[PDB]
């Protein structure tokens, strides 16, 4: 299925994370499929927040000792030297954010989870997406998924938070009453 | 005032979930219309406080006021005549309770 | 006082304009369900003119 | 429109070369006097520019023609340098057509009803025209100098009496063969602009008028008018700069306004005359280009239709 | 209390008009509805301003 | 001045759009104009009630209110 | 291909209208030979008398 | 008798332009449901977008690439200077922590 | 703008006289009916794309 | 070796040149392979998302890239570059205004406290100016990366919005309905292609949950 | 107001009324006359 | 000077901007009855 | 029009607010969820295939539709060569899309049933 377009081929990282969280909270996805995704998300966050700290000493040892770096350091104000260092560090950090192997692994794990959801609920996986609120990011959705996992697997899974097992009544949708009418408004 | 106005506007938008782009375009047009309608009057008020408000200007403004009210009264009177002469079904068999 | 009169005028105007939307509840016995229905209005033309 | 072409028959390289050479020969023979008048008007307006107002803004091609004819040389005076002009035009056409046909054959689409986009066709045509103009620049230089001799003062004239004589004089007197490529860059730019600003508007208007009025016969000629007008509008400044560079005499004292290059000539033109100065003799240039294109298209279409009918193509394919 | 609380409850929290709304009118009795009038939402700027 | 300039630029551009579209671009109404609307929330959501430029990416619906 | 300007030939599809008349249809008699002959005859006859 | 009157009404001209725009757009949307596709003639929309910045750019002569480049360099230096000044006193706080101890 | 008093000077030379200018736009003015009708019918293809086309019977 | 008439027709359908056109999407070179996978059972998948409006989002633009691609209608490299020029001018103006309001690094000033703006407003004003500059810089970076991506996709890879290209090719009432090209019209589309496209079927869900 | 300064900024409060490239406000951004 | 042509172009730009302002003032923002009547015609 | 149709997804609206039976709803059988199927427009007799695709050619590929910010009207806009040049052939489906002249004669002018 290399040439087959998956249902979420156009979804962003935020949309994919929101879909995963929605499936988990609605219990379409069980808690036994999360741990790999959670570990990948934590590793990605650690790498993203630690990259500049490891990179700047490397730039000091290798790049900032280059000919052009020494020229800038010795021939321009210290403020301009600091600006150049900050600019190069920021560019490297952006490149890392874009092409991190850890980020790629996290995206691959999200793809695997989405494939599992597609197999489980057919094409209805598209129903898990909505108009995500602005400024809510994939990291935030992953944090929410981790929080829900902790709440469900913690000591307060039935005292302070809802349990993971579903106790929905067993009825027939084709005959059970519905809360909404197709066209009119009910009383 | 800003708190109350913004809260009321947002609540009234939310209760009916209006289309944002179309409604904001319409409200921008309305805002420009009202702002430029009132800007002329603000300019007149600011300009006539010194060396501009003469007897001719005062008479002109009185005449404009009375003319505007007369123009509105014309349409109101046309509608009042229509109300007074409002048509109805024949009184014999179609509508006997009109009496 | 002008704000009070404005509120009264707006309330009356809203009632008058909402008259023309005739909304009623109809009870479907087969489904045992009340449904909201909208319909036009018929009245004396003097009321519309006023 | 990407599949509206009908390239069901394509001429061979020899046929293309021969037909193009003959048709361009007769077209140049017919339309040479207009180019002569345009060049003379540009030379006489160089350094001064248009100074009339409103309807009189410009130089009258009829006035220039009458002044040239009054010299007593008759119509033979308008064909001075025609040998050089024809040789240069033939060399340019040969090189450009060969390069364009080779590239088009190499990169043509497989389907007969599909043709290269106008962008790619313009790129290829511009490259071929620039190469040909660079190769055959000296002939144009000699022809333009011969034309401008009459306008310029006798002491400033070069006195060439043939293409070979002019080439030899330029090579010897000015020193080195490098002097034969004066104005080559301007000629290349003019050729590129002319190649790219002709085939686009023609197809544009031809298709639009076909859509409007359906399949008629005047559509081709209306599109030709539109394309010729827009090509003149796009190309005339470069032709004027090329003419100025060619007319620039070797000795700085001889030149009324010496130039060091294309940019220098453009700056001097802008300084000494408004931006409109690039469009002196626009009517003559438009008439020349339109007549040349019309005769070439007519003859080529007739011959190609005859060849297609002999081959056996259907009426709609032709 | 007068301009925001009471109008809000009388307009949105009930479809039943008050007496003074229609005592002078001659229409038959009917209820209100906030979601079947002024589709252009021209009342939002008015109330806000 | 910011408000004044915004208003003037918007007015000029919209007026130019109106004139050009009503005088030259009436041949292909489908290509020149987009169809949209929004109805009262009491009635079911209209088919044309959607965010323009995103109809290929989202479908909008709402719950009726009394 | 033959020179700087290219006369691009394009094919089109069938189109027809309700009415096939009152437009432009070339008469069979409208030809170079026949039109020229008639014009020359008329012009010469008129010019001789004039 | 009448005092001097202004000889131009720019706000009035623009108010009339807005009135025309409102009339046309509102009527088409309400009764035809048609909204002009501004993207068809994308260059007028881009003209509006450009005019939203063109005068301010012209004031400082930002049509010159050299001016733009030097302005970007100066702005980046200003931003970095502000950040460094804000975050510098952390070192002094750490140093005086020793005195406090 | 904010440097000149709003007044009319005594000198009559301040009168705004009309002086004829470029004449090119008047060519388009004279050709306007042709241009306007062409835009109305040919450019907008009104009432349809076949009315103005040369008539051909169906195959 | 060559098969029967049916096999020859299938080979022609799978031929790269049977559907591809010079001015059309290159994907038509393997459209049949793509169609067989994306049109299983003859059904077109609806990739749209069903959204119940709740005012959680207004502009509906997921990100600045989507805003430029859809709201600004910049679907071509020239439009992207024009928007980039506008953004560059805006960023330069924003930086100049920030430097003017806070004369830090100019006139020899080396401290924020040496500014009348800080005197009048102080740390909150400095924070506001910093936030404004950062916001404009962020938007400039987003539009620049969008323009670079558009340039790479179009100028280098020759990728284009093929629906827009078809719109350009057909200016309206054009008679380009040719039987030779199946894609020109619905009628001219090959009958066997319709059957071949719906050859495969979907897979039933597991319902494992 | 392009390459030619006609109005006097010393007698104006804001120079942004008309497009130009040769005018600068006397009271620039960040300047606050305070007693 | 090395930018005489550039100076001429700057003069042209100034002339065009001044003409734009003059046209806007005299035919768009004007309240003159004769000009309004001509535009009406 | 089917893209504009909203009743197709009306079933999901109830579960967007009532999650209690959302899993049971998902456990149903998928027939036409998030899919469009156009009935045959031409008579085809091919025993080899039991189903045929009649999706619009312009709507065939989503890879170009996803990033195109336009409505799905290009697919329906003048994509068929078939035409009927007859006067009796109606050009407007709605016979009430007319005008009552400049006199505004009622009830023709003032009733939507006619104008
Ligand atoms: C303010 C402006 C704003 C924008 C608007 C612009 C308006 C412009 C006009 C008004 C203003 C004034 C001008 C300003 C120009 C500014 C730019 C500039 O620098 O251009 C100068 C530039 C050059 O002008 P120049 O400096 O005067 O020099 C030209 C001279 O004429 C050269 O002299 P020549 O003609 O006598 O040439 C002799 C010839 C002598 O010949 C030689 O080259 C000698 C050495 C090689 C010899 C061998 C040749 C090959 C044969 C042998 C091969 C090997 C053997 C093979 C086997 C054996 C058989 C052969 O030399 C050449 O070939 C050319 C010179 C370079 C030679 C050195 C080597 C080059 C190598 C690379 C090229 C190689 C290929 C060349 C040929 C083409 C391909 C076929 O001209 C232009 O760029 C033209 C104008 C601009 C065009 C682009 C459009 C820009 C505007 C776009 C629209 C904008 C609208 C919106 C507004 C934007 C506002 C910003
Ligand atoms: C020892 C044990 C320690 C244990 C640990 C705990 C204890 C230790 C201390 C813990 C401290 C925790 C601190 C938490 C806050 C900070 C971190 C945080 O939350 O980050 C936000 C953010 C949260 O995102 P996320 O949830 O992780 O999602 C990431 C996902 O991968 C995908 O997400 P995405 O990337 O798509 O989304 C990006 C962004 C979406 O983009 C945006 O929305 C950003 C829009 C532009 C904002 C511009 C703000 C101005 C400052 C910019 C940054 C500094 C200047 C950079 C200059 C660069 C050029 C040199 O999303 C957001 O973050 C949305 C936030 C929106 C709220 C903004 C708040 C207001 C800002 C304005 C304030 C001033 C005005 C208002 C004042 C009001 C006062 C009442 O973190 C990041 O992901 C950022 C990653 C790194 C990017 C670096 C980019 C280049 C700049 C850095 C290099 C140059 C530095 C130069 C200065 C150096 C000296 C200072
Ligand atoms: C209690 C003692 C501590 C100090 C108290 C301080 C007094 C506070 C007074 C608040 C006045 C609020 C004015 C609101 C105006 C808008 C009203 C409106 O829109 O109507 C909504 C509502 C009415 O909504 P409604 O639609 O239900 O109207 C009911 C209509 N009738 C009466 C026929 C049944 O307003 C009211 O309920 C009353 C409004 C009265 C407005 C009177 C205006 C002039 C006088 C103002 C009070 C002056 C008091 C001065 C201090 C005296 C101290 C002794
Ligand atoms: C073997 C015996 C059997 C008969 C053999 C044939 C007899 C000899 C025929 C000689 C050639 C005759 C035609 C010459 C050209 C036209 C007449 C003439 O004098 O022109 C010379 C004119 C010159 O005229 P001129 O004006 O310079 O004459 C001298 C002028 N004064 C007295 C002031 C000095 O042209 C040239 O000689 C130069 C250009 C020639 C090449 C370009 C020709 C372009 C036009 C070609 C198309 C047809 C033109 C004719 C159209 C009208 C007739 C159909
Ligand atoms: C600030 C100033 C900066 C100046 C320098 C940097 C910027 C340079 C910008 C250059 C722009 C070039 C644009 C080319 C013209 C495209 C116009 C266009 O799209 O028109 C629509 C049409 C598009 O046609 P189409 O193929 O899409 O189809 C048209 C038909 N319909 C509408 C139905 C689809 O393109 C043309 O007609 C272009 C024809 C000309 C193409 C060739 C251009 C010149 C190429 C030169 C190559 C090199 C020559 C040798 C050089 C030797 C020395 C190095
Ligand atoms: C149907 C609609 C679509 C139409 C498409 C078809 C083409 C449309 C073409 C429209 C443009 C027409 C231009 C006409 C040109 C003039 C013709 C004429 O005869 O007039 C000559 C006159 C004078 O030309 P002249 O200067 O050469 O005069 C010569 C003077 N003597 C004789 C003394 C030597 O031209 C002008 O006065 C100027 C004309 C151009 C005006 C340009 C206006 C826009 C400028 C924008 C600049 C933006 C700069 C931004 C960068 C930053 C700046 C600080
Ligand atoms: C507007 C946005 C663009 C950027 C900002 C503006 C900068 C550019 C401003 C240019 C203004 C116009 C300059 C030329 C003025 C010519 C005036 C004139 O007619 O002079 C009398 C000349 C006189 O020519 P004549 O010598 O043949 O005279 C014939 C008339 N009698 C016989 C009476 C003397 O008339 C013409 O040539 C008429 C046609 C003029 C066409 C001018 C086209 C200018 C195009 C320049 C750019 C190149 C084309 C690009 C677009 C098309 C191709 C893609
Ligand atoms: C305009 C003034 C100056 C000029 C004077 C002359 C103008 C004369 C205009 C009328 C001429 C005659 C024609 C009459 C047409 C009537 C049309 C009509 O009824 O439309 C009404 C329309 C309703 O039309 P509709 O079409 O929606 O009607 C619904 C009916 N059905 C369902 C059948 C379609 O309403 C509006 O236009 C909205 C008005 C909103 C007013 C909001 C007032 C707010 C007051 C706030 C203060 C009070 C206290 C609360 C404060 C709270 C603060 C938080
Ligand atoms: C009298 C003609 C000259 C007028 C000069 C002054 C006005 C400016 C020019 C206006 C346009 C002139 C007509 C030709 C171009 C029409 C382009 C167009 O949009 O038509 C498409 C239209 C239909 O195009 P379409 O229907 O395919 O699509 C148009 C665009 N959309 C998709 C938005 C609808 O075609 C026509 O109306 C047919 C026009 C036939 C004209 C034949 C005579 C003129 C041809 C020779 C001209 C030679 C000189 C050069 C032109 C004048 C000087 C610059
Ligand atoms: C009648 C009213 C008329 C109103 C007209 C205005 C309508 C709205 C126009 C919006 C245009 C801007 C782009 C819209 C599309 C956004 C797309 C997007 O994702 O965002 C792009 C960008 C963000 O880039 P992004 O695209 O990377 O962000 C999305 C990506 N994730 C999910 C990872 C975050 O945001 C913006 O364009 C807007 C940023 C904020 C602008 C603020 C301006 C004013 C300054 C602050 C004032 C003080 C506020 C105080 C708040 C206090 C809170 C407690």
């Amino acid at each position: 299925n290399n040439l087959r377009l998956k249902p979420w081929f156009h979804w962003t990282d935020e949309e994919r994370s929101h879909a995963i969280f929605s499936a988990y909270e609605k219990r379409i996805l069980k808690s036994e499929d999360l741990p790999s995704f959670l570990r990948a998300n934590r590793i990605n966050n650690v790498s993203t927040w630690v990259f500049p700290l490891i990179a700047l000493p490397l730039f000091n040892q290798s790049i900032f000792k280059l000919g052009f770096a020494q020229r800038i350091l010795l021939t321009r104000p210290a403020i301009e030297w600091h600006c150049f260092k900050i600019a190069t560090v920021a560019a490297s950090w952006l490149a890392w954010l874009n092409f991190s192997p850890f980020y790629r692994k996290l995206e691959n794990e999200k793809e695997y989870l989405l494939d599992t959801l597609e197999s489980r609920i057919g094409i209805n996986v598209l129903d898990l997406n909505d108009a995500l609120p602005r400024w809510t990011t994939s990291q935030e959705y992953n944090r929410r998924t981790q929080q829900l996992y902790n709440q469900r697997n913690g000591f307060f899974a039935g005292l302070l938070y809802p349990q993971e097992e579903s106790s929905r009544p067993l009825v027939d949708i084709a005959s059970f009453p519905k809360n909404l009418h197709k066209e009119k408004l009910t009383k | 005032g800003l708190l109350l106005g913004l809260s009321s506007i947002y609540y009234l938008m939310y209760v009916r979930l209006l289309p944002f782009n179309k409604i904001i375009f319409a409200w921008i047009l309305v805002a420009m219309f009202l702002y430029w309608l009132l800007s002329g009057f603000v300019f007149f008020v600011k300009k006539y406080q010194y060396s501009k408000f003469t007897a001719a200007i005062q008479r002109f403004w009185k005449r404009t006021y009375i003319i505007f009210w007369v123009i509105e009264a014309g349409t109101f009177s046309v509608f009042f005549y229509l109300t007074l002469n409002a048509s109805s079904e024949p009184v014999y068999m179609y509508d006997q309770i009109k009496i | 006082l002008l704000l009070y009169i404005l509120w009264l005028e707006f309330y009356q105007f809203y009632h008058i304009l909402s008259f023309y939307g005739n909304i009623n509840w109809a009870f479907d016995y087969d489904e045992y369900i009340w449904t909201l229905e909208l319909d036009t209005r018929r009245t004396r033309l003097a009321n519309n003119y006023i | 429109m990407n599949y509206s072409y009908k390239r069901y028959w394509e001429p061979s390289t020899a046929e293309v070369i021969g037909l193009s050479l003959s048709v361009n020969t007769i077209s140049a023979a017919l339309t040479y006097p207009i180019e002569f008048v345009k060049v003379r008007s540009q030379i006489r307006t160089e350094g001064v520019g248009i100074r009339s107002k409103n309807l009189y803004m410009g130089i009258n091609p009829n006035k220039v023609f009458r002044e040239i004819h009054a010299t007593g040389n008759g119509l033979r005076g308008f064909y001075q340098g025609f040998e050089s002009h024809l040789i240069g035009r033939l060399s340019y056409l040969f090189i450009r057509n060969l390069t364009y046909k080779i590239i088009y054959d190499r990169t043509k689409p497989v389907k007969a009803h599909n043709d290269l986009s106008h962008r790619e066709k313009g790129v290829i045509a511009g490259f071929a025209g620039g190469l040909a103009a660079f190769l055959t620049s000296p002939a144009d230089l000699v022809n333009t100098r011969t034309i401008a001799e009459g306008g310029k003062p006798k002491e400033w004239r070069w006195g060439y009496k043939g293409l070979m004589d002019g080439i030899n004089k330029i090579a010897a007197t000015e020193g080195g063969n490098a002097a034969l490529f004066r104005g080559s860059y301007a000629n290349v730019l003019r050729a590129v602009i002319l190649n790219i600003s002709l085939t686009g508007p023609f197809d544009y208007l031809n298709e639009k008028i076909w859509i409007t009025f359906g399949d008629m016969t005047w559509n081709k000629y209306a599109a030709l008018l539109w394309a010729s007008f827009w090509g003149s509008v796009a190309t005339l400044p470069f032709d004027n700069i090329r003419t100025r560079l060619y007319a620039q005499n070797a000795d700085p004292t001889k030149n009324r306004l010496t130039y060091s290059g294309w940019a220098d000539a453009a700056k001097k033109l802008i300084q000494h005359e408004g931006i409109s100065g690039f469009y002196v003799g626009f009517y003559a240039f438009y008439i020349r280009t339109f007549l040349y294109a019309w005769t070439t298209v007519f003859i080529t279409d007739k011959i190609t239709s005859d060849w297609k009918r002999k081959a056996g193509l259907k009426e709609w394919q032709i | 209390w007068c301009a925001y609380f009471v109008p809000y409850n009388i307009f949105f929290k009930t479809h039943m008009p008050l007496e003074h709304a229609y005592d002078n009118l001659f229409f038959p009795y009917f209820q209100h509805t906030h979601f079947l009038w002024d589709n252009n939402a021209l009342h939002i700027p008015t109330v806000g301003g | 001045l910011s408000f004044v300039y915004l208003s003037y630029r918007l007015a000029w551009v919209l007026f130019a759009y109106v004139l050009i579209y009503n005088h030259f671009l009436l041949g292909d109404i489908g290509k020149t104009f987009n169809v949209g609307e929004w109805d009262h929330r009491l009635k079911p959501s209209a088919e044309r009630d959607y965010p323009t430029r995103y109809e290929s990416l989202y479908i909008l619906d709402r719950t009726q209110k009394w | 291909m033959f020179f700087e300007l290219e006369d691009i030939k394009r094919r089109h599809s069938l189109y027809w209208d309700i009415y096939n008349v009152q437009g432009w249809v070339r008469r069979p008699d409208s030809t170079l030979y026949n039109n020229v002959k008639r014009g020359v005859t008329a012009g010469v006859v008129a010019s001789l008398v004039q | 008798r009448y005092s001097r009157n202004r000889q131009t009404y720019r706000t009035g001209a623009y108010w009339c332009l807005y009135v025309n725009i409102i009339a046309v757009v509102a009527f088409y949307f309400w009764f035809y449901k048609f909204t002009m596709n501004f993207g068809y003639l994308w260059w007028l929309l881009y003209s509006l977008i450009l005019s939203f910045f063109f005068s301010r750019a012209l004031k400082h002569r930002f049509y010159n690439p050299l001016n733009v480049m030097t302005e970007f360099k100066n702005g980046f230096m200003w931003f970095i200077i502000i950040l460094i000044n804000i975050f510098k006193p952390l070192l002094k706080l750490l140093e005086n922590n020793y005195i406090n101890l | 703008e904010s440097e000149d008093l709003d007044f009319q000077c005594e000198s009559f030379k301040s009168q705004h006289f009309r002086k004829k200018g470029p004449i090119s736009q008047y060519l388009i003015l004279g050709l306007l009916p042709i241009l306007y009708f062409g835009t109305e019918f040919f450019y907008n293809h009104y009432p349809d794309e076949d009315y103005w086309r040369v008539a051909h019977p169906p195959p | 070796k060559k098969g029967t008439a049916s096999e020859e027709e299938l080979k022609k359908l799978y031929d790269p040149n049977t559907f591809y056109e010079h001015g059309d999407n290159p994907a038509f070179k393997q459209f049949m392979n793509i169609a067989v996978e994306n049109l299983r059972e003859g059904k077109l998948t609806d990739h749209r998302t069903y959204v119940v409006d709740t005012y959680k989002k207004w502009m509906y633009a997921r990100n600045w890239d989507d805003f430029l691609q859809r709201d600004c209608k910049a679907i071509t490299f020239p439009r992207a570059f024009a928007l980039w020029i506008v953004g560059t001018l805006g960023m330069a103006t924003a930086s100049k205004w920030c430097r003017q309001i806070l004369p830090v690094g100019s006139h020899g000033i080396t401290k924020i406290s040496q500014t009348q703006f800080f005197h009048q407003f102080g740390p909150l004003g400095t924070l506001g100016a910093v936030g404004f500059y950062g916001l404009t810089a962020y938007l400039y970076y987003k539009t620049t990366i969008f323009t670079v991506k558009k340039f790479y996709s179009h100028c280098i890879l020759q990728e284009r919005e093929w629906i827009f290209e078809q719109e350009r090719q057909n200016p309206g009432y054009g008679e380009y309905f040719f039987k030779d090209v199946p894609l020109s019209a619905e009628e001219h589309f090959n009958d066997l292609a319709r059957g071949e496209m719906a050859k495969k079927k979907f897979e039933k869900p597991n319902h494992e949950f | 107001c392009i390459y030619q300064a006609y109005q006097n900024p010393l007698r104006h409060i804001n120079t942004g009324h008309n497009p130009n490239n040769v005018y600068e406000d006397i009271v620039m951004l960040g300047d606050y006359p305070v007693q | 000077n090395y930018f005489y042509y550039l100076d001429r172009i700057k003069k042209l730009f100034t002339y065009l901007n001044d003409l734009r302002k003059h046209i806007l003032k005299k035919y768009v923002y004007t309240i003159n009855h004769k000009r309004i009547a001509i535009n009406y015609l | 029009f089917p893209f504009l149709e909203k009743m197709k997804y009306n079933q999901y609206k109830e579960y967007k607010n009532d999650y209690l039976f959302y899993l049971d709803f998902l456990k149903k059988e998928i027939t036409d969820d998030h899919s469009f199927f156009w009935k045959a427009r031409k008579v085809i007799k091919l025993p080899q295939y039991s189903v045929f695709s009649f999706v619009p050619l312009k709507l065939m590929m989503w890879k170009t539709m996803i990033n195109y910010p336009e409505s799905f009207w290009y697919a329906a806009s003048r994509v068929v060569q078939s035409r009927r040049k007859k006067v009796f052939v109606t050009k407007c489906s709605a016979r009430t899309l007319t005008t009552a002249g400049w006199t505004f004669i009622t009830p023709f002018s003032s009733n939507i049933k006619y104008t």
